[PDB]
């Protein structure tokens, strides 16, 4: 009938393993081929836009926190593309779960060849690594790609990856089984969502980079990674007495570090 | 899997005999709707006179010393066009043609103390922007208490009562027609909107997008929309003219079952009788569904959907010519056509003398029918 | 070819903006006509009730 | 039951653009169209067939092949008696992903669900990249039946469903 | 051009329903007066009986 409802989770500061991000497929069309621009810039004909229907794009994944990069960007391994951009590659990020603060993001940039020794950004997308209540993102996510720009790692990001937006979530919930199934009704409703989707395909030149996050499994359980800090349970033993000690001093019984620095330099 | 069509279904094999137990004349003008509290303790009527009157169902049963409305509310203003109890007898929502939607708190009262109405959250609709409310249904979405309502300017708004926000809003295509009535799925999965031009348009409430719009072949106004107690994809429409209560599969838009109580030949789009069914009560009962209709012709009919030949008229004197009921197949649709059969003074007719605007049933000890008329008369039938 | 393209592009844009204007007009018509219908439907039953 | 003897739920899975929709339409409606409208969510069509004297109602389900509309968990495999894994014979990546699709079948479908590897677009002989031998050896290693179908010119589409229906019936 | 004619026709239907409803209101009001006259004759006759 069904396994139980227990919610299992691990603290992010307890999961000392590298974060891994799957770069799935890049759906959508590119910015056509504006031949006006090529007459102005002949180097532009020697660029992935104009050489193949699917240039061999690559993605760089970098983690940012407080607008600063936590480590170097990781690049997808070369994959030759012909009719679709499908890297299908798990990227081991240089950051571990304990290393990630609550506002850690991954800035993902799709890059293309622009003449010799020059990559142009096809687009960029940034998604926060923790959810609205501090749970590491799980499973398959489709991120809005911002054309002709690198992913922005600043806080707040200017390239967030997160009608069809709402419906896709409901569709994913339906496919996972969280939405109730009604065959007569699902058959009719999804045709409309398809019409909406096709209209959005024609209306806008949007691209989506589908990515996936790893699932933490142990004994066939599913653990969500919730953001925590070690000692996060240490509710400080604050007490409101001031009978004798009216003026607390935090440095009270502490090594004088300016004298020890001096000791270490004179003696 | 476990949605109940009614909280208190009628007694097994219940066939209302039609004895008048309460003639209640307390509104100045037409009553528009009767809603029965989900536990059936109370029933409420709204009226063009601008009042809401709450009635104690428990006090119609064999102790009718004074059949009085326990409560009257008249502060909303305008013509109170629709109302609904909110799954528990503590809240009753009413709407006016002025634009006000008001939640009213009915207080349970021990007879030593008198009862009262206290208004709770009120909403006023701009006549230009949203119009007045034309239909309103309450349902409990587990988490929420959605008071869904439809407005003249095509918006079918889901108002959460335990908050003050909307759970959803559905902008109905007014090209289809004016919303006259709408029905919500017992499983809270889909709704159907009936318009003034006969369009019945379906919405998926899980995704909140429209999925179907079948129109009546004659473009006859939809006076009532009820979901089918048996078929999830079906909706029962009460139509303008012929006392037509047709059943429509919303998965295909086909007519499946029609009630025809008219001089016109069945399903004929030529000359409709002026009469219409204004209120419908359907129950699954013991798996043999029934349907009570009332309307313009002032006749309360009982249609045995499983055994149409047993269909009969509840209200209406025996001096009026008797009727017979025939199940036929016209286009392929099965039709239960009604055909006319060619102590002091006469006992006073107990029936309604003006258009019966609505039908409701409640269970206290036995089954009772409540019908209201366009003159403000509410009648309880044991 | 560039100049007359801009001319036809502007012609299409100007005419389609008018279609949107008449769509906005019908929208208001639908709103206004629906309230007339609602009032006529209540008068229809009030004439019957009288 | 006088309407049918068995009701088999068939599921069509595969990458986007392999022809899962076109195979469904070619079987249930006997139609083909080049207008691509990516399937979102779930669709199904019903065709009743005669097989070994029995009346079998086939409810064939068509699913989203695009990753954008897919998830890790999948409810659609539940209750399916047979699953068609469609790949485009002109698209090597689609064939490679059959392994991925079979893992989804193994973890989400029934333990004894029936399987069928279908290489659609066999009418594109000039663009074919996946040879019949390469796919037949792959399918035979797993024991799943394999056909090369074409929704465009109806090639072998009927027999692919007749095979599935027959194999499920042999299982019941 | 079709939207123009649609606006023309729809402008007439608005005017038509507006004047039709006035006739309905006049008729309904006129018959309510007559209805009140019926009720008072009936009340005088009932009282007379
Ligand atoms: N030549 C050829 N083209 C085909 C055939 N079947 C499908 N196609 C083409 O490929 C396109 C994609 O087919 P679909 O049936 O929509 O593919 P799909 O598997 O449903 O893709 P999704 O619905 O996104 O999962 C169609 O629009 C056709 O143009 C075929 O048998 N032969
Ligand atoms: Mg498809």
């Amino acid at each position: 009938m069904g396994e139980a409802e227990k919610f299992h989770y691990i603290y992010s500061c307890d999961l000392d393993i590298n974060v891994q991000l799957k770069i799935g497929s890049l759906e959508g069309k590119r910015e056509q081929k504006s031949y006006k621009a090529v007459l102005e810039d002949p180097m532009l004909k020697f660029s992935g836009l104009y050489q193949e229907t699917c240039s061999d794009l690559y993605v760089t994944c970098q983690v940012f926190a407080e607008g600063k990069p936590l480590a170097l960007p990781v690049r997808t391994s070369y994959k030759a593309f012909s009719t679709r951009w499908n890297w299908n590659e798990w990227l081991k990020l240089p950051v571990k779960y304990p290393d990630l603060p609550r506002n850690a993001q991954v800035a993902l940039t799709i890059w293309d060849v622009y003449g010799p020794g020059k990559a142009v950004p096809v687009g960029g997308t940034t998604v926060s690594l923790f959810g609205k209540y501090g749970m590491f993102r799980q499973g398959m996510h489709d991120l809005k790609v911002w054309p002709n720009v690198e992913a922005d790692g600043s806080e707040p990001t200017k390239t967030p990856g997160r009608q069809m937006s709402r419906l896709a979530k409901l569709t994913k919930a339906h496919r996972q089984g969280h939405m109730v199934k009604v065959d007569w009704l699902d058959r009719l409703t999804f045709r409309e969502i398809e019409m909406i989707n096709e209209s959005e395909k024609r209306s806008s030149n949007f691209m989506y980079l589908m990515v996936e996050f790893r699932c933490v499994k142990c004994d066939d359980k599913e653990y969500g990674i919730v953001y925590y800090e070690k000692d996060g349970d240490e509710s400080s033993p604050i007490l409101t007495s001031f009978e004798l000690v009216k003026v607390p001093d935090p440095q009270m019984s502490m090594e004088n570090l300016v004298e020890s620095k001096h000791h270490k330099l004179a003696r | 899997e476990n949605a109940e069509w009614e909280s208190k279904p009628p007694p097994p094999g219940w066939r209302p005999k039609g004895l008048l137990v309460a003639h209640l004349h307390e509104h100045k003008s037409a009553v528009n709707r009767i809603r029965v509290s989900d536990e059936h303790s109370l029933f409420a009527t709204c009226s063009n006179d601008g009042t809401v009157k709450i009635w104690n169902s428990q006090k119609m049963e064999g102790k009718t010393t004074t059949t009085r409305s326990i409560l009257t509310y008249s502060r909303i203003g305008g013509r109170v066009k629709t109302l609904t109890f909110c799954q528990g007898s503590h809240y009753l929502a009413i709407a006016s043609d002025n634009g006000a939607v008001q939640l009213l708190g009915i207080e349970a009262s021990k007879l030593p103390k008198s009862p009262k109405i206290h208004p709770l959250q009120s909403r006023i609709l701009d006549q230009k922007e949203d119009g007045c409310v034309v239909d309103m249904h309450h349902f409990n979405s587990g988490a929420q208490s959605v008071l869904a309502y439809a407005t003249v300017n095509g918006s079918l708004v889901g108002w959460d009562l335990r908050s003050s926000s909307n759970a959803w809003t559905l902008k109905h295509d007014l090209k289809s027609g004016l919303i006259t009535s709408f029905a919500v799925d017992i499983h809270q999965c889909w709704l159907c909107i009936g318009t003034s031009s006969g369009t019945m348009a379906c919405w998926d409430m899980r995704f909140q997008l429209p999925i179907s719009s079948h129109c009546h072949p004659s473009r006859a106004r939809i006076r009532r929309l009820s979901m089918h107690p048996l078929y999830q994809s079906w909706v029962i429409a009460a139509v303008q003219g012929n006392n037509e209560v047709s059943m429509w599969d919303m998965e295909t838009g086909d007519r499946r079952f029609t009630l025809w109580a008219s001089s016109a030949p069945p399903l004929s789009e030529l000359q409709p009788s002026p009469h219409s069914v204004h209120g419908i009560y359907c129950s699954p009962a013991d798996g043999n569904p029934i349907l009570l209709t009332a309307g313009s012709d002032m006749k309360i009919r009982f249609w045995d959907l499983a055994y149409p030949e047993r269909s009969y008229v509840v209200a209406g004197s025996t001096s009026s010519p008797s009727v017979s009921y025939y199940r036929k197949i016209i286009e392929g649709t099965e039709v239960v056509q009604e055909i006319q059969n060619k102590r002091g003074p006469e006992s006073l007719p107990v029936g309604h003398h003006d258009i019966i605007t609505d039908v409701a049933t409640f269970q206290t000890t036995q089954g009772f029918i409540v019908t209201a008329s366009r003159d403000g008369i509410v009648k309880v039938w044991k | 070819v560039e100049k007359n393209r801009k001319i036809v592009a502007e012609n299409l844009e100007k005419v389609q903006a008018e279609a949107e204007r008449l769509d906005q007009e019908e929208a208001q018509y639908q709103r206004e006509y629906s309230e007339f219908k609602r009032q006529q439907l209540e008068l229809d039953d009030e004439l019957k009730s009288v | 039951n006088p309407e049918y003897d068995y009701l088999f739920k068939l599921l069509l899975i595969g990458d986007s653009g392999v022809g899962k929709s076109c195979l469904l339409l070619r079987f249930a409606d006997d139609t083909y169209t080049e207008s691509y409208i990516s399937t979102i969510g779930v669709d199904f069509k019903i065709r009743t067939i005669e097989l070994d004297g029995k009346t079998i109602k086939l409810q064939i389900w068509d699913t989203a092949g695009l990753e954008r509309f897919r998830t890790i968990t999948s409810s659609y495999y539940r209750g399916a008696h047979g699953i068609i894994v469609v790949y485009d014979v002109t698209d090597q990546e689609s064939f490679n992903n059959v392994k991925q699709w079979l893992q989804e079948i193994d973890r989400y479908a029934s333990e004894n669900v029936n399987k069928l590897l279908v290489g659609n677009k066999c009418d594109l002989t000039t663009k074919k990249v996946v040879d019949y031998t390469t796919a037949k050896e792959f399918a035979d290693s797993l024991g799943i039946p394999f056909l090369e179908t074409s929704a465009k010119n109806a090639t072998n589409v009927e027999q692919s469903f007749m095979t599935m229906a027959a194999e499920i019936k042999k299982r019941m | 051009q079709k939207l123009y004619s649609r606006a023309q026709r729809h402008q007439e239907k608005k005017e038509k329903i507006q004047r039709h409803n006035r006739k309905l209101g006049d008729l309904v009001e006129k018959k309510t007066i007559d209805l009140r006259s019926h009720y008072e004759r009936l009340a005088n006759l009932r009282r007379s009986h």
